[PDB]
């Protein structure tokens, strides 16, 4: 049961903000130009490691 | 030891977007005989055209090009919905207050944007249209009124404002405003009290069917390989399979658990397609020591 | 135009339960065998719902306010009530929305209207059933907002027998947008109008940018007018039978289940009891022993 | 402290004209060092207010 | 003693601002515009986490 929870958080944690835009990378590189982009993608990279 | 990932590669892009013809009327808005006033500021609809930036860039210097939510060069790789253009003349010292969040008498009594807002702000001088040698008095504004706006709200209606205590019921005597006034527009007061136009493009992305999007070619489709596709904008890699799923008419994406796009409309023969990584793997190498061999 | 309809009676306002009605899709995106939370105005589960007759002959049509949003259903049978006003004062001193239903298409104007003292409709010309009379408005000046939707037709049908149907709607008001969802279903009745029990979601119709400011609203009831009506405008009319609901929307925060297929079947009002707090708590729709 | 309650209510007044303050907050909001002109102009020159 | 010690620093903990202008939320919703204010919140929230 352990094992089990403890992945399942894990997956479960990639459809958060962590402040910027949006939860897709994708997306925040369309739409916006790269010195402004590089702010969101910085704070999606410090959440998920 | 582990030492990295295999990972197969795509082969080739596609494109698909809808197929509409016409272009969009941006001649009607930003080229209008007079603009309305902001107290009865006016709103157009624009769908089901084909957008375009370079016209705006074309024509008459139009400064004051401010955006929100998506930088102003991006605008023609994109596909848009409900879109909406509010226009409106003010005096050149108030273009400040056009913002979400911010305060003064247009802000409070006359237009207020959301605090959400995400689109386009132009804005710029007109004097050779709008000032006349004996000052333009057509172009008025309201100064008075018990609250604020909520975003997105007009007001018309005229009627004495009682300041103080006693109402006095319409005899618009003192103690009592009449809450419009007009802007004078001499031709003469300077650079700070020139009549400006202002005109606020607002829209929201990529969560519905879309109608209004940028001038781009379709390529034809191609199913069981992983590539690289792009529907209506939303870019990815990977491998497309004919679907199962039910959509009902008002979806177009379908999502996971960890909130990532799994299916999709095809938006020329409105069939679902199932999205998924195109390959994964890990490799780990067995060796007996570099004293002894080198296999 | 604008005649005054006495002969009906006053009484008090009636009240029922609300079985958990008034949930709706919160969004535009497809999901299937998931548990979704999300945060919204609902209509809590379980609340007292104003109950309305048209059958003397009361014909109970008020100004009504609408403080948040307003879910509103009608049990009937012959399409007696057609449509809605909205305002904040309805004098033609401000402007004002109209949503009306003719025997053709759907009207909608946001118009300065000047609403004389009861709006109706009449006719049905006997063997016929032809509407001829519009009795709503005296005046529209100035306005801003007109649509007339595609073209149908209403067979202007009555009907005595058991009721069979049930039409939902939601209405809120946000941000410059009027935002309408709507659902129907067909019931067997067969007991005193109250309010089936079940489980139904709603889905979006329309929305409508009309940006005015709305406070009080009211119905539009056409009347029923041939010979076994006697007298004129006034008198000579006929009831017809038919029931609408009025309830009022509140922000809460909700538990949604959808099945395999995509549908909602099933939900959890999280400020309703401790043990539904417990259960918006865990994001689960059972719980085990314990504390 | 610059109560005008018996300012923005009276009825003498002719030209109240306020130009970056509205005149319903004169007293929400303050000022520095203040320093006030009383003189006297013509019909003629009311053009100065 | 050990315990006292740890919960005594976790709540004299809330009294810093982590680069933001200031350790109170409301000090920082006002005086600042909603779309600058909103990084400065987030800076407070990561710290407390
Ligand atoms: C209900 O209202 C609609 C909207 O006014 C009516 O449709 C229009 O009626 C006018 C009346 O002369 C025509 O000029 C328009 O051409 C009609 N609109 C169309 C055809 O799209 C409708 O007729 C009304 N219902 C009835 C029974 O008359
Ligand atoms: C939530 C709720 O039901 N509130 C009240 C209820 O307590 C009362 O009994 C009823 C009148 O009968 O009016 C309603
Ligand atoms: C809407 O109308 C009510 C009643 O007239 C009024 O109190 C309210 O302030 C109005 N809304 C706004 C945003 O002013
Ligand atoms: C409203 O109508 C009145 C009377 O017809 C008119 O004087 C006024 O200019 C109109 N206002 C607008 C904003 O059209
Ligand atoms: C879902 O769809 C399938 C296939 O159309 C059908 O067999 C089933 O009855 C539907 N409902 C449920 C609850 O599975």
């Amino acid at each position: 049961n352990h094992n089990a929870q403890a992945l399942n958080t894990l997956v479960k944690q990639l459809s958060s903000k962590f402040g910027a835009i949006s939860s897709v990378l994708n997306d925040i590189f369309s739409r916006l130009d790269p010195p402004e982009a590089e702010v969101q993608i910085d704070r999606l990279i410090t959440g998920r490691l | 030891y582990q030492t990295s990932n295999f990972r197969v590669q795509p082969t080739e892009s596609i494109v698909r977007f809808p197929n509409i013809t016409n272009l969009c009327p941006f001649d009607e808005v930003f080229n209008a005989t007079r603009f309305a006033s902001v107290y009865a500021w006016n709103r157009k609809r624009i769908s089901n055209c084909v957008a375009d930036y370079s016209v705006l860039y074309n024509l008459a210097p139009f400064f004051t090009f401010k955006c929100y939510g998506v930088s102003p060069t991006k605008l023609n790789d994109l596909c848009f919905t409900n879109v909406y253009a509010d226009s409106f003349v003010i005096r050149g010292d108030e273009v400040r207050q056009i913002a979400p969040g911010q305060t003064g008498n247009i802000a409070d009594y006359n237009y207020k944007l959301p605090d959400d807002f995400t689109g386009c702000v132009i804005a710029w001088n007109s004097n050779k249209l709008d000032s006349k040698v004996s000052g333009n008095y057509n172009y008025l504004y309201r100064l008075f009124r018990k609250s604020n706006l909520k975003p997105f709200e007009r007001d018309i209606s005229t009627e004495i404002y009682q300041a103080g205590n006693k109402p006095c019921n319409g005899v618009a005597g003192f103690n009592c405003y009449f809450p419009l006034r007009s802007y004078g527009f001499r031709p003469t007061y300077g650079v700070g009290h020139q009549p400006y136009r202002v005109v606020v493009l607002s829209f929201e992305l990529l969560h519905a069917p879309a109608t209004v999007c940028g001038p781009k070619k379709s390529t034809n489709l191609v199913k069981n390989k992983c590539v690289n596709f792009n529907f209506n904008g939303l870019k990815g890699t990977g491998v497309l399979t004919e679907s199962n799923k039910k959509f009902l008419p008002f979806q177009q994406f379908g999502r996971d658990i960890a909130d990532t796009t799994d299916a999709v409309r095809d938006p020329q023969t409105l069939e679902i397609l199932d999205i998924t990584p195109c390959s994964f793997g890990g490799v780990s190498v067995i060796t007996p020591g570099t004293n002894t061999s080198n296999q | 135009q604008c005649v005054n309809l006495t002969t009906r009676t006053q009484l008090p306002p009636a009240y029922t339960n609300s079985f958990t009605r008034g949930v709706y899709y919160p969004d535009k995106v497809f999901r299937s065998s998931v548990l979704h939370s999300t945060q919204d105005l609902f209509l809590p589960f379980f609340s007292n719902v104003t109950w309305f007759h048209v059958i003397t002959k009361r014909f109970d049509n008020p100004v009504l306010p609408f403080n948040d949003g307003v879910y509103f259903a009608s049990i009937e049978k012959s399409n007696i009530i057609r449509g809605w006003i909205f305002g904040t004062t309805l004098d033609s001193k401000t402007q004002s929305l109209l949503i009306v239903n003719n025997a053709t298409n759907v009207v909608i104007k946001v118009c300065e209207f000047q609403f004389c003292n009861d709006p109706f409709l009449d006719h049905k010309n006997n063997k016929s059933w032809m509407e001829s009379e519009f009795r709503v408005y005296s005046s529209a000046n100035n306005c801003t907002f007109e649509y007339v939707s595609q073209p149908f037709l209403m067979d202007l049908e009555g009907k005595q027998g058991n009721f069979k149907n049930l039409r939902e709607f939601v209405f809120k008001n946000i941000d410059g947008y009027f935002k309408i969802y709507s659902k129907h279903t067909p019931i067997i009745v067969r007991e005193p109008e109250d309010l089936p029990q079940g489980f139904s979601a709603l889905e979006p119709l329309v929305d409508l940018p009309i940006g005015i400011n709305i406070t009080r609203f009211q119905t539009l009831l056409a009347l029923h007018r041939s010979y076994l009506t006697p007298g004129d405008s006034s008198s000579g009319w006929t009831a017809g039978a038919a029931a609408y609901y009025v309830g009022y929307l509140q922000p809460r925060t909700f538990l949604l289940k959808y099945n395999e297929n995509g549908t909602i079947t099933d939900a959890v009002d999280c400020a309703l009891d401790p043990l539904s707090e417990t259960k918006c708590t865990l994001k689960s729709f059972t719980v085990e022993k314990g504390i």
